[PDB]
C-alpha cells in the first residue's frame, strides 16, 4: 500500500481491451449520452471471408457506422486507470483497434457544407465602421489623480518633527530583529519626517553603503 | 491584409499582466471607418481623393480597438472593465479598394467626383504624391534545397528555410552540410566524410547524431530508421556509418544538451542553464513550421531524418540538385504580406511602450488610466514614413532596410501607368556580374514577359508579368487536412517504419504529415474536387512525382497562376454550348465564375506545370495520326497571351529580330499621348 | 469456424462518469515482452522533471528488475476521442474514454 | 556486407579477433554481447559502380502522361502490345543513352532493357 505502487493485476489476469478512434462530433454526442449513459447497440457480424462490425446510434442518443479495424503490432498496448479515489488499476491489454468511418452516406460536397457548420466562431473580421466614433471627450479632473488625492489626504506618510526621546526608542527596537535595513524601510517604520531621522541617526549611528547600492544605516556599538 | 491579417496580429498578442495587486489588459476586436479629414477647428468631414491630391494631404482611416481591463488582487471580488472602440492610429487606403470611397460607384458618380472611369487604382496617396508598391521576390520556404558549394569545406548543403504560419518576425535556416571527401590526413582519410549540422543561435558546428539524441532516440537501431528506410541498401548504410564514431562516447541525453548547450550565444557557467537553454532553442527555433509545442518531438525528428535522407540520395547520385533560379522556387510579395510585416515590429513596439507607463505610474501605487497610455504617434507616422520613402525600415534606422520599394507612379501615357502597377524585382544587387540570375529561365513560360526588360545596369533584374497571370492569395489548410485523414492516410505516429518503403509521403504546405498507399486513386480524387469547388479553392496546386515517390499540396500566398483549358481523352472540355450562352453576358449573368465552376478551365501553377502536357492549338494537335504525344493533359488558349502589357502593341512581333522588341517596349513608355 | 460464421450483436453504453481515469500503456512488440514475468511493479511520475503532465515510470519485477520511462503523446482528442469498449457479463459493451497516451520504452 | 546489431542495447555491433580458435567475433561497446560471423568478410568497395537500373526503376513509371510509349516492342511476360521507355536520369552519364522499357499492362510491371 503506496501511493507509488502499481497493481499488476489486470496485466497479470491477461485482461484484454479493445481500443477505438471516434470522431469528435460523434464524441461530442457521446458526452450526451443517453439517460444515465446509454448510446445503442454493436452489430458484429463474421463469416467465413470476411467480418463486419458496426455501431448503431441510441434513438435517444440520435436525437450505420462501419469499422475500420486497426493493427496493434508494433507497439503493445494496456489500459491503466486512476480512480476518483486515486487508486492505480490496470485493467487490461488492448486486443483490437478500429475506427469509426463513413460509408454511402455522405459525400465530399455535403461534408464541407458540415464542416462550414461546425466553424461557428470564423477567424474574426476587419469590419467597416459608420462615419467616425468619438475619442477625446471632456473630463475635468483625471480619475487616476483623484484616487490619489484621498490617499493622501487621508494618510500623511512622514508626520511630526517630535518627541526625539520617544522615537529613539522606537528605532532601537527595529535594529534588534536585524543589524542592517535599508533607508527607506527605516524612514517607513517610523513616521518621523526625514530630516529629524537623518540628524537622530547621524547623532546615533553610522551609514554603510557595502557596495551594493542600498545603504543601511547601522548603529555605533560603542 | 486589413480583413485577416491585422485582426490576427492584434487577436494573437500575450497579455501584458503586471503589477500587492495586478492587472489585466487583453484586445478583442479590430474596427475601421471610411477616410476622414479633420478641419482646423476640429469638425470631421469625409476626404475625397481630389482634395488629397490638391491639398497634399495624406489618404488614410482611422483605426479602433477593443480593450477589456480586469484587476485582480484577490481582494474578494475579481473587478472587469472595458472600454472599446479605442483609438489607435490611421491607416493609408489604397484606391479602389472595398474601404475606399469610390467603391462600387458608377461612371455618373465617377465623374461627379472629377475621376476618371478609367483609372485603374492600387495605389496609395501619401502626402500629395501617388505611391506604388513593387512586389519583390523572395526564395520559397519550408522545402528541402540540396546545393554544392565548389570551393568552401563543404561538399554538400541542405537548406530549409521555416516560419510558423505568418507569426514570427524572423525566419530560422538550419543547414545540414556534409565535409568535403580530400581532407589531407591520415586519421579521416579511412573513414570518410562525417555529416555535420550549423543550428542557429549557436557558435560551433554539431554532428547530427548528438542532435538526435538531444531529442530522446539515443539508441542507434531507432535512430538508423528515421534516416534510412529500407535495410536491404548496403550503399547508403555505408555512407552513414562514419557518422556515428565521433558521436560514439557522448552516449545519453543529458550530457548531450551540455553540449549543444555548452556554445550558445551565452556559455553556460552552470549545468542546469545549458541544459534548459539547449532545451528551448531546440524546441522553439529548430524547424518551427513543423510544430512549436514541447510536445510531438517525434514529428521533428522524421523531418531531420528526412532532411537527412535526401541529402545521401544527392552523394550517390541518384537525385540531382535543386536550380536556384527555377521559377517554382520563388514567392511574390505583394502589398498585403509587406504591410502586415511592417504592421507587427510597430505593435509590439506600441506594448512595449505601455509597460513602461504602466509600471512608472504604479509604483507609486496611485491608479491606472489607459487612454493616456496609448501613444497613437506610432502606427500613424510609422507607416507613413517608410511608405513616402522607401526604405523598408525604421526611421532611427534609414541604415538597416531594403530600399527600392515604394517609388512614385508615372503618369507620362496611359500604358506607363498599367507596365507600372504590373512589375517584379529580384532583389539582388544591380552591379554584380553574375549573368544566372539575369538570362531567361526556360521557367518564364507565359508568366513573365519575355521581350519587356530595361537596358543599362538593371538588365533582367526588374520583370513585368504576363497578360494572364494571377497571383494567388492564399489559405488556411484546415479543410484538406481534416479530408485526408478521413480517405486512409496514416499519420506518423501511428504507424511502424517498415511499412514506409512502398508507400508515398504526403506533404502539406511543407510539413510532412502522413503516408499513403494507394497514390493515383487519392490524386484524381483530389482533382475532380477543385474542378468543381466543393472543399478545396481553385488556386491550390497538387504535385505527385512518380519517381520520387511523394505527393506535394500548397496553399499558401505568392505562387504565379495561369488559365489552361483542360483536356479529357482526346477532345476539348469546352463545348459549343459554352460559347453560345457566353456571347450574352449582358442580360444572362453567365461569365468567367461560372466558367471555372464547371470544369472547362483551372489554374495551373508552376511546379505543378511540370508534370503536365500541353498542346498549343486544338484544331492542329489533337487529330489522331501518326501524332507526337497522345496523351495531351490541357491545351491553350491563345499563345498571344504569353507577352506583357507594353509588348502586345507591337504589330507582327514574330517577325523582328529580339533585341528590336525589347527597345520598344522601353520606349513607348515615354510617347506623348 | 465462427471468425467466419459468427454472428452477434450487442448494446453498447457511453457512461457520463467512470472511477478512474483510463490511459493508454504502449509497448514496442519488437520486444515482446513477458507480462507473465511481471510479478511485480511500481509505477511513478518521472523526477527529471523536478504532476498530471509528469512522464510515467515504470519499475516492474524490483527497482531494478525491470524499468521503463513513459512519454506523453502531443494529443489524444485533438480531432477525434479515443475509447475503451470492454465486454460485460450482460454480453452489453461498456466504452470507456482515453485520458491521455503514453509511451513507454526499455532502459538499460 | 550488411550490418549487425546488439540483442541486448541494439546498437552497432563490431568486429574483433580472438586468439584462441581463429574465428571472426562481432562485439558490441555498450555490453559485450558476442556471436561469430557467417561470412568472415567485412569491407567491400565497388569502383566500376556498373550497377544496372534495372533494380532501381518502379513499375509505377507507367502512370505518367509525359512519357513516350511504343507499339513496336511487346512485353514478354504478357503479351502486352505497349511499352514506354526513358533513359537513365542519374548519374554515370558518360555513355548513357541506353533505353529502358517498362510494360504499361496493369498488374505486370515488367521492365529490361534492349
Ligand atoms: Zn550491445
Ligand atoms: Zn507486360
Amino acid at each position: 500500500a503506496e501511493r507509488g505502487e502499481l497493481d499488476l493485476t489486470g496485466a497479470k489476469q491477461n485482461t484484454g481491451v479493445w481500443l477505438v478512434k471516434v470522431p469528435k462530433y460523434l464524441s461530442q454526442q457521446w458526452a450526451k449520452a443517453s439517460g444515465r449513459g446509454e448510446v445503442g447497440k454493436l452489430r458484429i457480424a463474421k463469416t467465413q471471408g470476411r467480418t463486419e462490425v458496426s455501431f448503431t446510434l441510441n434513438e435517444d442518443l440520435a436525437n450505420e457506422h462501419p469499422f475500420v479495424l486497426q493493427s496493434v503490432g508494433g507497439q503493445t498496448l494496456t489500459v491503466f486507470t486512476e480512480s476518483s479515489s486515486d487508486k492505480l488499476s490496470l485493467e487490461g491489454i488492448v486486443v483490437q483497434r478500429a475506427e469509426c468511418r463513413p460509408a454511402a452516406s455522405e459525400n465530399y460536397m455535403r461534408l464541407k457544407r458540415l464542416q462550414i457548420e461546425e466553424s461557428s466562431k470564423p477567424v474574426r473580421l476587419s469590419q467597416q465602421l459608420d462615419k467616425v466614433v468619438t475619442t477625446n471627450y471632456k473630463p475635468v479632473a483625471n480619475h487616476q489623480y483623484n484616487i490619489e488625492y484621498e490617499r493622501k489626504k487621508k494618510e500623511d506618510g512622514k508626520r511630526a518633527r517630535a518627541d526625539k526621546q520617544h522615537v529613539l526608542d522606537m528605532l532601537f527596537s527595529a535594529f534588534e530583529k536585524h543589524q542592517y535595513y535599508n533607508l527607506k524601510d527605516l524612514v517607513d517604520i517610523t513616521k518621523q519626517p526625514v530630516v529629524y531621522l537623518k540628524e537622530i541617526l547621524k547623532e546615533i549611528g553610522v551609514q554603510n553603503v557595502k557596495g551594493i547600492h542600498k545603504n543601511t544605516w547601522e548603529l555605533k556599538p560603542e | 491584409f486589413i480583413q485577416m491579417s491585422v485582426q490576427r496580429i492584434v487577436e494573437d498578442a500575450p497579455p501584458i499582466d503586471l503589477q500587492p495587486p495586478r492587472y489585466l489588459l487583453k484586445f478583442e476586436q479590430i474596427y475601421l471607418s471610411k477616410p476622414t479629414h479633420w478641419e482646423r477647428d476640429g469638425a470631421p468631414s469625409p476626404m475625397m481623393p481630389n482634395e488629397a491630391r490638391l491639398r497634399n494631404l495624406t489618404y488614410s482611416a482611422p483605426l479602433y480597438v477593443d480593450i477589456t481591463k480586469t484587476v485582480i488582487k484577490e481582494g474578494e471580488e475579481q473587478l472587469q472593465t472595458q472600454h472599446q472602440k479605442t483609438f489607435i492610429g490611421k491607416i493609408p487606403i489604397m484606391l479602389r479598394s472595398t474601404y475606399c470611397l469610390l467603391n462600387g460607384l458608377t461612371d455618373r458618380d465617377l465623374c461627379e467626383l472629377n475621376e476618371c472611369p478609367l483609372d485603374p487604382g492600387g495605389y496609395f496617396i501619401i502626402n500629395g504624391s501617388e505611391k506604388v508598391l513593387i512586389a519583390q521576390e523572395k526564395m520559397a520556404t519550408n522545402t528541402v534545397y540540396v546545393f554544392a558549394k565548389k570551393d568552401s569545406k563543404y561538399a554538400y548543403t541542405g537548406e530549409c528555410r521555416s516560419c510558423l504560419e505568418n507569426s514570427s518576425r524572423p525566419t530560422s535556416t538550419i543547414w545540414v552540410s556534409m565535409l568535403a571527401r580530400g581532407g589531407q590526413g591520415a586519421k579521416k582519410s579511412a573513414i570518410g566524410q562525417r555529416i555535420v549540422a550549423t543550428l542557429p543561435y549557436i557558435k560551433q558546428e554539431v554532428p547530427i547524431i548528438i542532435v538526435f539524441r538531444a531529442l530522446g532516440f539515443v539508441s542507434d537501431r531507432d535512430i538508423l530508421e528515421h534516416i534510412i528506410y529500407d535495410f536491404e541498401d548496403p550503399e547508403m548504410m555505408e555512407m552513414v556509418k562514419p557518422s556515428l564514431d565521433e558521436a560514439f562516447v557522448i552516449q545519453e541525453q543529458n550530457v548531450a544538451l551540455n553540449f549543444i548547450g555548452s556554445r550558445g550565444a551565452k556559455p553556460g557557467v552552470t549545468k542546469e542553464k545549458r541544459i534548459k537553454y539547449a532545451k528551448e532553442v531546440l524546441q522553439k527555433e529548430m524547424l518551427p513550421h513543423v510544430g512549436v509545442s514541447d510536445f510531438c518531438e517525434t514529428k521533428k525528428a522524421y523531418f531531420l531524418g528526412y532532411m537527412v535522407h535526401r541529402l545521401l540520395l544527392a552523394a550517390l547520385g541518384r537525385r540531382e540538385l535543386d536550380d536556384r533560379d527555377h521559377y517554382g522556387n520563388k514567392r511574390l510579395d505583394l502589398a498585403g504580406p509587406l504591410l502586415a510585416f511592417l504592421f507587427r515590429g510597430m505593435f509590439k513596439n506600441l506594448l512595449k511602450e505601455v509597460r513602461i507607463y504602466a509600471q512608472k505610474f504604479i509604483d507609486r501605487g496611485k491608479d491606472f488610466n489607459l487612454e493616456l497610455a496609448i501613444k497613437t504617434r506610432i502606427i500613424s507616422d510609422g507607416l507613413k514614413y517608410s511608405l513616402a520613402t522607401g526604405n523598408w525600415g525604421d526611421q532611427k534606422k534609414a541604415h538597416q532596410a531594403r530600399a527600392g520599394v515604394s517609388q512614385v507612379l508615372n503618369r507620362l501615357t496611359f500604358a506607363s501607368t498599367l507596365s507600372h502597377l504590373r512589375r517584379l524585382n529580384s532583389p539582388i544587387g544591380r552591379d554584380g556580374k553574375l549573368a544566372k540570375p539575369r538570362q531567361l529561365h526556360n521557367t518564364l513560360w507565359g508568366m513573365v514577359c519575355p521581350a519587356e526588360t530595361p537596358e543599362g545596369h538593371a538588365v533582367g533584374l526588374v520583370k513585368n508579368l504576363a497578360l494572364m497571370a494571377y497571383i494567388s492569395v492564399g489559405s488556411q489548410p484546415s479543410p484538406i487536412l481534416e479530408f485526408l485523414e478521413e480517405w486512409s492516410m496514416e499519420n506518423l505516429e501511428e504507424i511502424s517504419p517498415a511499412a514506409i518503403a512502398d508507400a508515398t509521403k504526403i506533404f502539406v504546405n511543407g510539413c510532412w504529415v502522413g503516408i499513403h498507399k494507394d497514390p493515383e486513386q487519392l490524386m484524381n480524387t483530389l482533382r475532380k474536387l477543385r474542378r468543381q469547388m466543393d472543399i478545396i479553392v481553385s488556386e491550390v496546386s497538387m504535385i505527385r512525382d512518380i519517381r520520387e515517390r511523394e505527393i506535394r499540396i500548397y496553399t499558401d500566398a505568392g505562387r504565379i497562376c495561369r488559365p489552361l483549358l483542360i483536356v479529357e481523352k482526346q477532345k476539348l472540355l469546352l463545348k459549343k454550348r459554352h460559347i453560345d450562352q457566353l456571347k450574352e453576358r449582358e442580360y444572362n449573368n453567365y461569365s468567367w465564375q461560372d466558367l471555372v465552376a464547371s470544369g472547362v478551365v483551372e489554374y495551373i501553377d508552376t511546379l505543378e506545370e511540370e508534370t503536365v502536357m500541353l498542346a498549343m492549338t486544338p484544331d492542329d494537335l489533337q487529330e489522331k495520326e501518326v501524332a507526337y504525344c497522345s496523351t495531351y493533359t490541357h491545351c491553350e488558349i491563345h499563345p498571344s497571351m504569353i507577352l506583357g502589357v507594353c509588348a502586345s502593341i507591337i504589330p507582327f512581333p514574330d517577325h523582328n529580330q529580339s533585341p528590336r522588341n525589347t527597345y520598344q517596349s522601353a520606349m513607348g513608355k515615354q510617347a506623348m499621348g | 469456424g465462427p471468425s467466419s460464421q459468427n454472428v452477434t450483436e450487442y448494446v453498447v453504453r457511453v457512461p457520463k462518469n467512470t472511477t478512474k481515469k483510463y490511459n493508454i500503456m504502449a509497448f514496442n512488440a519488437a520486444d515482446k515482452v513477458n507480462f507473465a514475468t511481471w510479478n511485480q511493479a511500481r509505477l511513478e511520475r518521472d523526477l527529471s522533471n523536478k504532476p498530471e503532465d509528469q512522464p510515467w515510470l515504470l519499475r516492474v519485477n524490483g527497482k531494478s528488475g525491470r524499468k521503463f520511462k513513459g512519454i506523453k503523446k502531443g494529443g489524444v482528442t485533438e480531432n477525434t476521442s479515443y475509447y475503451i469498449f470492454t465486454q460485460c457479463p450482460d454480453g452489453a459493451f461498456e466504452a470507456f474514454p482515453v485520458h491521455n497516451w503514453y509511451n513507454f520504452t526499455p532502459l538499460a | 556486407v550488411g550490418i549487425r546489431f546488439c540483442q541486448e542495447c541494439n546498437n552497432m555491433l563490431y568486429p574483433k579477433e580472438d586468439k584462441e580458435n581463429r574465428i571472426l567475433l562481432y562485439a558490441c561497446r555498450n555490453c559485450d554481447y558476442q556471436q561469430e560471423a557467417d561470412n568472415s568478410c567485412i569491407y567491400v568497395n565497388k569502383i566500376t559502380h556498373e550497377v544496372d537500373e534495372l533494380t532501381q526503376i518502379i513499375a509505377d513509371v507507367s502512370q505518367d502522361p509525359t512519357l513516350p510509349r511504343t507499339e513496336d516492342h511487346p512485353c514478354q511476360k504478357c503479351g502486352h502490345k505497349e511499352a514506354v521507355f526513358f533513359q537513365s536520369h542519374s548519374a554515370r552519364a558518360e555513355d548513357a543513352m541506353r533505353l529502358y522499357y517498362v510494360c504499361t499492362a496493369p498488374h505486370c510491371g515488367h521492365r529490361w532493357t534492349e
